[PDB]
RNA sequence: GCUUGAGUCUCGUAGAGGGGGGUAGAAUUCCAGGUGUAGCGGUGAAAUGCGUAGAGAUCUGGAGGAAUACCGGUGGCGAAGGCGGCCCCCUGGACGAAGACUGACGCUCAGGUGCGAAAGCGUGGGGAGCAAACAGGAUUAGAUACCCUGGUAGUCCACGCCGUAAACGAUGUCGACUUGGAGGUUGUGCCCUUGAGGCGUGGCUUCCGGAGCUAACGCGUUAAGUCGACCGCCUGGGGAGUACGGCCGCAAGGUUAAAACUCAAAUGAAUUGACGGGGGCGCCUUGAAACCGUAGGGGAACCUGCGGUUGGAUCACCUCCU
């Protein structure tokens, strides 16, 4: 077992888990309209590629 | 009458009382004049995360049709009864008397 | 689709944790329908099954507890 | 930041203002050489101070202002006035025009110096001079609009269009003079008492004043004091506030 | 909202068979039945307003039935009315 | 009289619909130790703050209040406001199936009545986390902001009140009709060779788009098309949803609601240059918040808290007849 191959699969495992990007964005509170809108935006910005 | 799951655990070191606990219920539910489609034990089984701070303890179901009343008796003498150490109770649809899948394994 | 979708039509399961094993990850969580390729109706009933299975420790609810 | 600009409205509050000797008067924030000048004139010597080192400079300079003015170049909320008001002979006549963040500090250090200062005449955006001479019920009324109207008799003089200052805001102001008074109608044991009172209720001014001096207090008190507990914190007047005062510090 | 043997006793009381179901009086009964078990309900859950806007449309209903009989037969009506002591 | 509208019944179905009561695993804070020791904390950097009385860290044990990671979706339910851990208890509505039954029982609705986010109020609890106000440290020409360390009300609960929100699909309610197309979701029938499939067939719902409509934008069988019944509302811009009066409210305020006076506009959509800061490669072309309700601060226009909406930005000079 190397040490920095059991890093990777340690990385692997953090990555799969997304706790860096939850804990990033658990940062603030958020009046859920501005969430709410965010989604919906993203909904269009998406499917405005699936027209070709 | 409501068909019921009983589904509930007993801590490991009274398992050996759980015949008596199967005999106290199951006097409530046909002095209910309930009927039951299963009654059955998981033995000593290991625990996910720990509950009570124990490890390893005692799965028992029953699949019962017995009046409203008398749940709510066992119900309440699993909070009395502290050999018990959780305890869920669902509406089902119907009486079920096929094995559990943890006897089924068998 | 249609393999899966044979996958809710023969079953509605709780207790089966052989195959709720097949619909969650290694640190406790649901799987998305999606990724399941299911149907959402089965989707909804694997979830209130997980969350009675978690409640009676037959699974955890993280990868710690 | 602002300073005045038309000569119609300048001409209008250096009139106003009455600046002669036989006062004790000293300018703060000179600012544009337009609106010190008439003031520096009228007077035949004039106190000022300027924040500005560098516009204490620019005047100090001026043959019309340096040779004509005593000028100092300083924080005004340093300045020793109460001493000012002995080398003057007489109390003060504060005034002028500023940036105005200031202006919060400004009342307090005034208000150090109710004995020192016998006027001050200011200009000040509309909003905090409809407060500062709000009538008891009334929105516009609350906290520091209390203190005020307990240090002084306060006095709007004339209202300016925001057009007239040279960078001209949105925010119509106008010059306010006030008075401290001779004897205070309304005579306190202490002021922290009063300006914690005010604070309380006007940080729940929406609530029963049960649920606001009623906090310290008790209803017995405040109906043996008059007062009725129901009522919200801007029914008050300032009289009923200094006897809660008056009774905080006399049952403490 | 009804078990389907207190809706057998209120049908086989106000209907003219086991064949009627809704006739005005089989309706206007079961709709009374059922307004008067929901009492003990709204007794105790006061704010179940979601609840109780389902009986403000059962009472109203009651209403609108009882005052098509009224015209369509004062007989029938009045006994109806007098078995299940309405306008009370 | 009738059964087509309306509506009852029998059997199923899906669902964060509501009300009530239990309960769980994360989490934060806090307390109690234990191990341990010079730092921690915070920012752009600082400072205020915390620690040698041992903090921070990390282990255990306990407390308490709050919220439900993931499923979770262009997804369901709900009149709307809104509704999301799990189980129970009570309870509302809806849709399909197949009959059976009543017999026009219908629709709309001024007044009226009731429900009604967020904020705030009333009475008595609770108070973890967060946080108007406030307090203190910073930043800045100033900074009231933006930053940080604190922090009350509030946020939570029971029981009263208020009765407003960009409470907006900015789109009244009900009914009939009128090209298509790709999905989603939830019943159901028949065929299934089964299991997948494949023919159907309701309900709900999303996005395209024909005709037609529309100032244009766009809407488009869930109309903004074609029409029938009733209700609500508007009549230039400001003054002004302001005055006054009445009503209502504990108070905030709500509500109904002027006029004088003043202006030649005010306004909606869309076109072309600026844009411009560019951005890419002379050429194509954009790294360039407003508000709503409500409560409070208050050098400003403003700043702050709560929660909703998207309507997220510009500005415009030298003449003419067939
Ligand atoms: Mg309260
Ligand atoms: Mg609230
Ligand atoms: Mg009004
Ligand atoms: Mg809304």
């Amino acid at each position: 077992e190397p040490f920095d191959v059991a890093l990777r699969r340690f990385k692997r495992s953090c990555e799969k888990a997304g706790v860096l990007a939850e804990v990033r964005r658990r940062e603030f509170y958020e009046k859920p309209t501005t969430e709410r809108k965010r989604a919906k935006a993203s909904a269009v910005k998406r499917h405005a590629k699936k027209l070709a | 009458m409501r068909h019921y799951e009983i589904v509930f655990m007993v801590h490991p070191d009274q398992s050996e009382q759980v015949p008596g606990m199967i005999e106290r219920y199951t006097a409530a539910i046909t002095g209910a004049e309930g009927k039951i489609h299963r009654l059955e034990d998981w033995g000593r089984r290991q625990l996910a995360y720990p509950i009570n701070k124990l490890h390893k303890a005692h799965y028992v179901l029953m699949n019962v049709e017995a009046p409203q009343e008398v749940i709510d008796e066992l119900e309440t003498t699993f909070r009395f009864n502290d050999a018990v150490i959780r305890s869920m109770v669902m509406r089902t649809k119907h009486a079920v008397t096929e094995a559990s899948p943890m006897v089924k394994a068998k | 689709f249609c393999r899966f979708t044979a996958e809710g039509v023969q079953e509605i399961d709780y207790k089966d944790i052989a195959t709720l094993k097949n619909y969650i990850t290694e640190s406790g969580k649901i799987v998305p329908s999606r990724i399941t390729g299911t149907r959402a109706k089965y989707q909804r009933q694997l979830a209130r099954a997980i969350k009675r299975a978690r409640y009676l420790s037959l699974l955890p609810y993280t990868d710690r507890h | 930041q602002n300073f005045l600009n038309d000569q119609f409205v300048i001409d209008s509050i250096v009139s106003a203002i009455n600046p002669q000797k036989g006062q004790a008067m000293v300018e703060i924030g000179p600012g544009l050489a337009a609106l010190t000048e008439p003031v520096g004139e009228r007077l035949d010597q004039l106190t000022v101070i300027e924040l500005d080192r560098d516009l204490a400079a620019r005047l100090q300079t001026h043959p019309f202002l340096g040779p004509k003015l005593t000028i100092y170049q300083q924080d005004a909320m340093t300045f020793n006035f109460g001493e000012l008001a002995e080398k003057m002979g007489q109390p003060l006549r504060v005034f002028g025009n500023l940036p105005y963040n200031i202006s919060t500090p400004l009342m307090f250090h005034l208000f150090s110096y109710t004995d020192a200062i016998a006027d001050m005449h200011f200009m000040l955006q509309k909003e905090v001079v409809n407060r500062l001479v709000a009538g008891p019920n009334s929105k516009a009324y609350g906290r520091l609009s209390v203190m005020a109207q307990y240090y002084c008799n306060v006095i709007p003089v004339l209202e300016v269009p925001p057009s007239a200052f040279t960078p001209p805001p949105k925010v119509d102001s106008a010059v306010v003079r006030l008075v401290p008074h001779a004897t205070m109608p309304h005579p306190v044991k202490d002021v922290r008492v009063l300006s914690r009172i005010t604070t309380e209720a006007f940080n729940q001014r929406r609530k029963t004043i049960r649920n606001s001096l009623g906090n310290l207090f008790s209803v017995e008190v405040l109906t043996g004091m008059g007062i009725d507990p129901a009522m919200r914190a801007e029914n008050i007047s300032v009289a009923q506030y200094c006897q809660m005062a008056n009774y905080l510090a006399e049952n403490a | 909202s009804l078990s389907t043997e207190a809706t057998a006793k209120i049908v086989s009381e106000f209907g003219r068979d086991a064949n009627d179901t809704g006739s005005t009086e089989v309706q206007v009964a079961l709709l009374t039945a059922q307004i008067n078990h929901l009492q003990g309900h709204f007794a105790e859950h006061k704010k179940d307003h979601h609840s109780r806007r389902g009986l403000l449309r059962m009472v109203s209903q009651r209403r609108k039935l009882l005052d098509y009989l009224k015209r369509k037969d004062v007989a029938r009506y009045t006994q109806l009315i007098e078995r299940l002591g309405l306008r009370r």
